């Protein structure tokens, strides 16, 4: 819960 | 209720009328007999108390309500679980049960009264003026708060005293409508139809369609108003804006229908963020009988 | 102190009062320079005042609150009435209106530091800022040489004087008036004309120039703690006008009045 | 040696206060009630919170302060002894007048528990206790250093009142709390209606009769310098009356969901209890045996008589609503309110306002008040005002009672509610005429007190403590 | 008879003695209350009040409504006709404070619930007047204003629940979201529809 | 003219949901540096390893402070401003100024950076919350009419009875992530977070200030017995 | 001054002690708690390769 909540805004794309 | 808690409840209050009954007793115990103007001694601060004795009166009032509490006491429930030997009720005056003879006697007497005029048509009972002072007294209580006391309605209610129907108005519809209920739709065209259009088509219903003039000094534009009329507004109203009235769709072109306004600051609203009227359901409040003849009020306050 | 936290209203309050030193006509810009210790206000005057804050100015304090405390139990207490108990005594020596200070007035005070802490401790600990009166808000912000708060003011208890410096137009005699202001309280002792001591038995006169003073002081206090203002600055003149007025007249106004007769005996 | 007089006039002086402050404001919620539009439309000053802060005001800050004035008098003097301690003495009048400034502040807020006469929330429900401990405290210490072998009905009636009044308190604010001044009761519809009411019927009865009807037992043969009619039948009242009030709590819920065996002993004890009430009445009145000629000499003793004539009348009443054929007709109506303030202006603020204007000039050292003619004037106010009151809401609980009752021979309900509302409109504004009628009174003995307070010199009021 | 004045010499055995009159009546009238499953068994089909109703039933006791309506519609032939079937101990089991009330300035409110639409209860909340001009129902021009802020919902719901109402922590977890964005009027009128609902 | 937020800082997940904000939109600029890492951790009930991987982005520890790498010169040298440290700003501005001057900002191109601010005119401040909020402009939409504080509402919906102003802040369609309730949800935990760091002894101060007060109303009774009796 | 009540003086006095001395406890919990290691003293350390 917290964790979902505190999700970095910035999402990376890698390959892979 | 267990027996202990009924020997409880039967104990404690017949302890506490015996122990009444010993107090009364034993204070007039030794009484002297006749009235006295000697003082008792003992002075507090000069407030010295006379001997004179338990009045006759007072004595026989308080051991007569303590004979009359071994008798609500004995025919009514109230001594534990003892339910009571009063002839009638089968177990006792219960508030249920007088409930029930009222209610079964009140059905003998004033229901068959509701049967015949529940079997004529609507409009027969219409017409028996029996019937409407009945309708009177029972849109009075149960339909008022809406419908105003004269049937013509307030902000948001309909006049079912005007002659024009949003949801129909044939004896049926006008039974209908008051026993399933009508939950009414106006989608919300804000946004769907852009904060302009609202205050466009807006000038479209209280002009042309209503008959009226847009407030002197405001601004709109009566022919795109039409041609957001014609396109996402005719569907369920009527392509001359004169409702669909099995939508519950009012007469746009008739300000007198409007139970949600005629101005064009109340007209956008109605347009802006959607209106959604409800009649409340009124089989289950009030039945399939009483509510057959306010179905006939309704017929004879405006429709004769 | 209150450059110390180094904040906006620490720095900027510094500097102005500060700069107050370069109004002195002649050597005025270099006793300001002396005591910043720099150019303007820097660490330097931060660790001085720090300096001086924490040991000189405690130390000072601290021996001439003994001093005071040594003069009064010379002379004793005046009271309420402004008898001089002193005068009658007992067959002991004890006047017949003094009790004991310890431990009548000891149990008294306590009761007084109990309701005092009472007070203290709910601002300490539910409003320490006091509607930032008590801490002021642009002081949460680090103070910065090159931006200056919108309104500078200084913190409540020094906006009266704050006022009426702000009340004379001229800079120098600004100054002077502030200062002046603070200086008559010393000469009071010598102003007071009254043949008694309390305001209970002092004549009309005294009663409405105390209450003038007292409502002129609040007054300035609330128009220093704001930016300027039309009426706050008529108000404000008004108000320096009656502070001094207050003392500068005290001691024909003190002649004026007729007063009560103190009675021999303390009331109560 | 005296008496802690300072405590009783204190007392007395915030009694004034308090009352003028509770009818005044039951006066606004009247006004209200006839105009709605005397609310404003502000949260603070609506009829739903105001009417609480009047209901408990005139019971706790005017009724309690009349209450601790009268018995810190009564006491002292009927023992010869000065109060047990001045500390808790002067606490107990500091602390209820912190527990009065708590009902202005708190219940306008909205910040009530719903429960008639306990709308004070926790921490508010626990230093009214703290300070009611305390009052019992002085009472019964002064009651244990009597300097008199016997003690008197009085001291009995207040006694039994202050103990009631704390066992009622803690057993009906039992609740958890949410935060300071919201809680919620730990018992559940029908047990929380029950303990609701047992201590509501005894905020009256006890609050209200048997701490105010030592007052009449001081204050009656006092005032009249004549002897108590009966010591036997003071014994079998005081007995049967505290034996009973606590069993007649039930008649309030008389055909609600509550179990009908309750509401079935609540009747029953109700109309026993009608007795040890009227023999109360039989006593203050027959103790005036030989000098009903004073009353037309001395309006306080006619204050007192007409309390004791407003007690029969409500006592009266009270017992025939307890049952429940009548209770069907009138239990949400008018004619309750009409029963309350048959039993409150005719009884309980007659005998304390009759008390008072006895008192006043006692513990001040002022032999007599600034003007007996405003006692009369007050006097009349009152009577003319409390019977306005009683005639106005008597009619509009009948009315009610019988238009929601009316059914037509075709068994639909004849009148609708609003109906009702209309009807009794006329019934409020007269309401409101009688109330402002008491509310003059009241006035005017502020005015009294406020002139008889002021020109009593220092020592005036030293010497008339002087113990005996 | 004379044995009375022992308790006038003693202020301990006279103080014993009004106490154990005084509680007599209490014991027997409370007490039972409790462990009598009529007071206590909730009708068949309800449920705890949602935490939106939970805070409509607060704002309820806030603004004073008992002192005018009342909750407890009485077994009178007259009485259920014009309010409907009459309540019953076991609607009750779940109210800390009990709302049935004493006095009836306005119609009982024990069976509003889905008597009356929503947009009723609003614009007569609002101006009891605009639908009743013989309403002399104060306005609440103020419920419609102020919002909820959830502060206290958790809370509330978990007193309540040690008080014995059937609360489960999902519900605990889910009040703040429920009365997150709704204004006061939304929760009394929700609380409002809520009621009565049990029994039809 | 300020909006009103109510800030409950006691509500853990929008403490959290600010410092998310705060971390991620604001930390680019702002620094914390008042504020510690496991400081914000513990007092929002955020487990340490989770703080460190969501929350901690510029390699510092838990107990490091909250120090970003843009120096104040630098940045304003770029901004024409320096972006002030963000630990106290709750409590220089207080939270209703932060709440109304985060909601207030609209495109103004004859401004350095295309926006100006309602509540903080001529901000050197690029409006970093665009994308969440949307484009935000001085343009007409629908305001509740109000004469002379005289408010109206719909009596029957409940909703506000408006007309059409042409100085308003509208944000245009379809332009952010968030509509505008739910930027004000975000705004709000925000400006609650940084009401928490401004004033992190806030909720242990009332508790200690209760205990204190009630310590000290216990001793003012005994104090004022002692003194009332001993002065007879 | 007439008949002091002793006892009743001595109990107030002790009792104001008392409540006093454990204020000054209360009011020394701020200095003494300040002295222990603080958020800045407990950084820690990290294993050194
Ligand atoms: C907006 O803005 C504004 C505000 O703000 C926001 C405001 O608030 C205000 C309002 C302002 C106020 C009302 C606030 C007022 C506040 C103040 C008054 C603050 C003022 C504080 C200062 C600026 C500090 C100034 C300090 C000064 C000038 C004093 C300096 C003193 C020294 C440096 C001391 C010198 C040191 C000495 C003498 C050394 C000791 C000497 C020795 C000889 C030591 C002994 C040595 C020996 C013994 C050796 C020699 C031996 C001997 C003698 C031989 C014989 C031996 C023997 C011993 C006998 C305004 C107007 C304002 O607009
Ligand atoms: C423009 O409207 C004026 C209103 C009055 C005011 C505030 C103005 C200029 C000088 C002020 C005086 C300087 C002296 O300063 C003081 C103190 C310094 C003394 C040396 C002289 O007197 C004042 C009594 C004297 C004084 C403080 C009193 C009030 C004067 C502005
Ligand atoms: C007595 C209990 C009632 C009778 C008989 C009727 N009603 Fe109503 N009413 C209400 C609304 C909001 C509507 C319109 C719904 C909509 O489309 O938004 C109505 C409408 C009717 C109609 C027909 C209307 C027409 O013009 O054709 C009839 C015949 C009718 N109602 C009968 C509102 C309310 C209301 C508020 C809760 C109540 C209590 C009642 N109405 C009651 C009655
Ligand atoms: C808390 C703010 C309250 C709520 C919610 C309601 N009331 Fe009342 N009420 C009062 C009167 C004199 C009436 C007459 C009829 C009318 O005004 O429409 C009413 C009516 C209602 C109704 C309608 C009930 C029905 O069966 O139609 C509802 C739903 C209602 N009220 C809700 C009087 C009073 C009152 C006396 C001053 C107060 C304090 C309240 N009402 C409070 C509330
Ligand atoms: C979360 C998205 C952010 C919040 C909340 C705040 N900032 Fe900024 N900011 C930036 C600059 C260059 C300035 C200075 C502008 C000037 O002084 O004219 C600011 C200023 C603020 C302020 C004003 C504080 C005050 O005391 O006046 C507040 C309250 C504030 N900021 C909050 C730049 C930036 C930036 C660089 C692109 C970012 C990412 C943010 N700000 C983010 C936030
Ligand atoms: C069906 C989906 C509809 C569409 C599309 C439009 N209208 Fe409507 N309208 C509809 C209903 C069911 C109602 C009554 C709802 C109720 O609760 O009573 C209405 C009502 C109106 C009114 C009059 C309001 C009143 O008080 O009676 C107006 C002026 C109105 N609607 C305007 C309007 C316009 C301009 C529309 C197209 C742009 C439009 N409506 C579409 C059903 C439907
Ligand atoms: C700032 C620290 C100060 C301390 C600790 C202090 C201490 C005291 C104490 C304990 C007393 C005796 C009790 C009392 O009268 O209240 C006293 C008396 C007095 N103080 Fe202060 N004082 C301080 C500041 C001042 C100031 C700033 C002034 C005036 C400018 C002042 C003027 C007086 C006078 C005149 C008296 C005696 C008056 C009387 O007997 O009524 N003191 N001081
Ligand atoms: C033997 C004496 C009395 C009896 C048996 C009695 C009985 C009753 C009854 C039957 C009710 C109706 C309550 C209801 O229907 O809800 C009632 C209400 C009330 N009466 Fe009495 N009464 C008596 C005396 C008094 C007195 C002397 C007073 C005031 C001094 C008083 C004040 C009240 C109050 C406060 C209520 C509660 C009002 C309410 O329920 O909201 N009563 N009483
Ligand atoms: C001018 C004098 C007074 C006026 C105008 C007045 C007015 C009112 C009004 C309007 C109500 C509510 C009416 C209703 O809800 O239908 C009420 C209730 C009440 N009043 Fe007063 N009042 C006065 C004096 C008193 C006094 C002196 C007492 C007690 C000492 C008292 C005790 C009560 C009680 C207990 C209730 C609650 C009745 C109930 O809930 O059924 N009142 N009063
Ligand atoms: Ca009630
Ligand atoms: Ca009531
Ligand atoms: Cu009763």
């Amino acid at each position: 819960a917290i964790a979902k909540r505190l999700e970095p805004v910035g999402k990376v794309c890698v390959q892979g | 209720m267990t027996t202990f808690w009924s020997l409880y409840i039967t104990a404690l209050t017949v302890g506490t009328l015996i122990a009444l009954l010993w107090l009364v007793f034993a204070t007039r115990k030794g009484e002297a007999k006749g009235t006295t103007e000697k003082t008792m001694g003992h002075s507090y601060d000069g407030i010295e108390e006379y001997d004179n004795p338990l009045p006759k009166w007072w004595f026989m009032l308080y051991i007569g309500t303590i004979v009359f509490s071994v008798g609500y006491l004995v025919l009514y429930p109230g001594l534990g679980n003892w339910k009571g030997v009063l002839p009638g009720y089968e177990g006792g005056w219960t508030q249920d049960k007088q409930w029930e003879r009222e209610m079964n006697i009140a059905q003998e007497k004033y229901g068959p009264i509701f049967a015949k005029y529940a079997a004529m048509p609507i409009e027969e009972v219409a017409k028996d003026e029996h019937a409407m002072k009945m309708g009177s007294r029972m849109f009075a209580t149960y339909c008022s708060i809406c419908h105003g006391s004269d049937a013509k309605g307030a902000l948001g209610f309909p006049n079912l005293a005007d002659n024009e129907w949003r949801w129909g108005g044939d004896p049926q519809s006008i039974e209908t409508t008051i026993l399933g209920g009508r939950h009414a739709i106006m989608a919300a065209w804000g946004d769907i139809l852009g904060e302009d259009g609202v205050k466009n088509v807006a000038a479209y219903v209280r002009t042309e369609l209503a008959g009226l003039k847009l407030p002197e000094g405001t601004k709109a534009d009566v022919e795109a108003g039409k041609q957001i009329f014609s396109v996402n507004c005719v569907a369920c109203h009527g392509p001359e804006g004169k409702g669909t009235a099995l939508v519950g769709a009012p007469n746009l072109t008739n300000p007198g229908a409007f139970i949600y306004g005629s101005s064009y600051a109340q007209l956008q609203q109605t347009i802006r963020h959607g209106r959604q009227g409800q009649m409340p359901a009124q089989e289950p409040y009030l039945g399939k009988e009483k509510v057959h003849i306010l179905a006939a009020y309704i017929y004879n306050l405006s429709h004769n | 102190g209150y450059l110390l936290p180094w904040g906006q209203m620490s720095y900027w309050g510094a500097q102005v009062i500060i700069s107050l030193f370069g109004a002195i006509p002649v050597v005025g810009e270099d006793l300001a320079q002396w005591i910043r210790g720099d150019f303007l206000i820097s660490g330097i005057t931060l660790n001085r005042f720090f300096a001086l804050h924490v040991i000189a100015l405690p130390i000072v304090l601290l021996g001439l609150v003994v001093l005071h405390i040594l003069a009064l139990h010379e002379v004793g207490s005046n009271n309420p009435d402004g008898v001089d108990i002193k005068k009658k005594k007992d067959e002991n020596g004890v006047p017949l209106d003094g009790i004991a200070f310890h431990p009548y007035y000891t149990v008294k005070d306590i009761v007084g530091v109990v309701v005092f802490l009472f007070i203290f401790c709910t601002v300490i600990f539910f409003f320490p800022e006091m509607g930032g009166y008590f801490l002021e808000k642009p002081n949460f912000e680090m103070a910065n040489q090159f931006k200056t708060p919108e309104h500078i003011a200084p913190v409540w208890y020094f906006t009266p004087f704050y006022a009426i410096l702000r009340a004379v137009p001229d800079k120098l005699m600004g100054v002077v008036a502030m200062g002046a202001a603070i200086a008559v309280l010393f000469v009071l002792p010598w102003l007071d004309r009254s043949p008694v001591r309390s305001i209970r038995y002092k004549g009309w006169l005294s009663k409405l120039w105390l209450v003038i003073f007292a409502v002129s002081f609040v007054i300035l206090g609330y128009y220093g703690a704001q930016a300027p203002s039309p009426l706050g600055t008529t108000l404000s003149r008004v108000c320096t006008v009656l502070y001094f007025a207050f003392f500068i007249l005290m001691p024909f106004y003190t002649r004026m009045e007729k007063t009560k007769p103190v009675p021999e005996r303390v009331t109560g | 040696p005296a008496y802690n007089y300072k405590v009783v006039r204190q007392f007395a002086i915030m009694t004034v206060v308090w009352g003028v402050i509770g009818m005044g404001l039951g006066v606004l919620i009247a006004s209200q009630l006839v105009w709605p539009q005397m609310n404003f439309d502000l949260p603070w000053t609506s009829f739903g919170r105001l009417r609480p802060l009047h209901t408990n005001l005139v019971i706790f800050a005017f009724g309690g302060c009349a209450l601790f004035a009268t018995s810190y008098y009564t006491v002292q003097r009927t023992c010869q002894v000065r109060l047990f301690s001045d500390t808790l003495a002067a606490f107990t009048f500091w602390g209820w007048q912190a527990v009065a400034v708590i009902l202005l502040v708190s219940l306008p807020l909205g910040n009530t528990t719903t429960k008639e006469y306990a709308e004070i929330e926790f921490t508010g429900a626990i230093w009214l206790a703290i300070v009611w401990v305390a009052y019992a405290v002085v009472f019964f210490g002064t009651l244990i250093k009597r300097k008199v072998k016997h003690i008197y009905v009085g001291n009995w009636f207040f006694g039994s009142f202050i103990l009631t009044t704390a066992m009622l308190h803690i057993v009906n604010h039992m609740s958890l709390p949410v935060s300071w001044f919201k809680s919620y009761s730990m018992y559940s519809g029908a047990t929380d209606a029950m303990v609701q009411w047992w201590y509501g019927h005894n905020a009256v009865g006890f609050f209200l009769t048997t701490g105010f009807l030592g007052m009449m037992y001081y204050f009656v043969p006092k005032q009249a310098g004549r002897p108590v009619y009966s010591y036997r039948l003071s014994i079998v009242h005081f007995w049967a009356l505290i034996t009973l009030y606590i069993w007649a709590g039930p008649h309030h819920l008389h055909y609600t969901a509550l179990p009908d065996w309750a509401q079935s002993l609540g009747m029953v004890m109700s109309l026993i209890l009608l007795a040890p009430s009227w023999g109360g009445m039989i006593n203050g009145m027959m103790t005036l045996s030989g000098a009903w000629h004073k009353l037309r000499d001395d309006p306080i003793l006619r204050f007192l008589v007409v309390s004791l004539a407003f007690y029969g009348m409500s006592t009266f009443e009270g017992p025939m609503m307890a049952i429940k054929t009548v209770n069907a007709l009138s239990h949400y109506t008018d004619w309750t309110i009409g029963h309350v303030h048959a039993g409150a202006l005719g009884w309980v603020a007659m005998i304390t306002i009759g008390s008072l204007y006895h008192l006043i000039p006692k513990v001040y050292g002022v032999e007599k008040m600034h003007s007996v003619g405003l006692i009369n004037a007050h006097f009349w106010l009152a009577t003319i005002g409390t019977v306005l009151y009683i005639a106005s809401l008597w009619v509009n609980g009948i009315t009610q009672g019988l238009m929601w009752r009316a059914v037509n021979e075709d068994g639909t309900l004849t009148y609708s509610f609003v109906e009702s509302l209309v009807a009794s409109h006329p019934g409020f504004i007269v309401r409101l005429v009688g109330g402002g009628f008491f509310l003059t009174g009241m006035l005017l003995m502020s005015y009294n007190t406020w002139r008889t307070v002021r020109q009593a010199r220092p020592e005036g009021i030293l010497a008339a403590a002087r113990m005996a | 008879m004379k044995n009375h004045e022992i308790l006038e010499k003693n202020v301990g055995l006279l103080a014993i003695f009004m106490v154990i009159a005084v509680s007599i009546g209490g014991l027997t009238q409370i007490v039972p209350l409790f462990f009598q499953d009529v007071t206590n068994t909730p009708v068949e089909g309800m449920k705890p009040r949602t935490a939106l109703e939970l805070e409509g039933r607060d704002i309820y006791i806030r603004e004073g409504c008992v002192g005018c309506h009342s909750q407890m519609v009485r077994p009178f032939r007259a009485e259920t006709e014009r309010y409907g079937h009459y309540s019953v101990a076991g609607e009750s089991v779940w109210d800390h404070p009990f709302l049935w009330g004493s006095k009836r300035t306005g119609p009982d409110l024990a069976r509003v619930g889905g008597r009356y639409s929503d947009d009723w209860h609003r614009a007569h909340l609002y101006n009891p007047r605009n639908v009743v001009p013989e309403s002399k129902m104060p306005a609440y021009p103020w419920l419609v204003e102020n919002k909820l802020d959830g502060k206290d919902t958790a809370t509330k719901m978990e007193v309540l629940r040690k008080l014995g109402v059937p609360y489960t922590d999902e519900d605990i977890a889910g009040a703040r979201e429920a009365v997150k964005g709704k204004t006061e009027m939304d929760a009394l009128v929700a609380f409002l529809q809520g009621l009565g609902t049990s029994i039809k | 003219q300020l909006d009103h937020v109510d800030i409950d800082l006691t509500d853990k997940a929008a403490m959290q949901d600010g410092a998310r904000t705060f971390a991620n939109y604001c930390m680019g600029c702002h620094s914390a540096k008042f504020q510690r890492y496991e400081r914000v951790a513990t007092d929002l009930g955020i487990p340490a390893d989770l703080m460190m991987e969501k929350l901690v982005f510029t390699g510092a520890k838990i107990g490091d402070h909250m120090d970003i790498g843009m120096k104040p010169a630098d940045a304003k040298t770029w901004f024409g401003a320096a972006p002030p440290d963000l630990t106290l700003v709750a409590r220089v501005r207080g939270t209703d100024w932060l709440y109304s001057y985060l909601r207030s900002f609209y495109e103004d191109p004859k401004r350095p950076w295309g926006v100006n601010n309602v509540i903080f005119p001529n901000v050197g401040m690029p409006n970093v919350l665009a994308p969440l909020q949307g484009r935000q402009v001085i343009g007409c939409k629908q305001v509740q009419v109000v004469e002379d504080g005289k408010k109206q509402f719909d009596p029957l919906t409940g909703t506000p009875l408006t007309h059409e102003a042409c100085d308003q802040l509208t944000v245009v369609p379809k332009t952010g992530e968030l509509n505008e309730a739910q930027f004000d949800e975000k705004v709000k935990n925000l400006v609650t977070f940084l009401a928490y760091s401004a004033n992190p002894n806030k909720l242990a101060s009332e508790r200690i200030g209760t205990y204190v007060l009630l310590y000290l109303a216990f001793f003012f009774v005994f104090a004022y017995l002692l003194k009332r009796e001993y002065w007879k | 001054n007439d008949g002091v009540n002793a006892g009743r003086r001595r109990f107030l006095v002790a009792a104001t002690s008392v409540v006093g001395a454990a204020g000054a406890v209360g009011a020394a919990v701020p200095f003494v708690g300040s002295w222990f290691p603080s958020a800045k003293a407990k950084a820690a350390g990290a294993p050194v390769q």
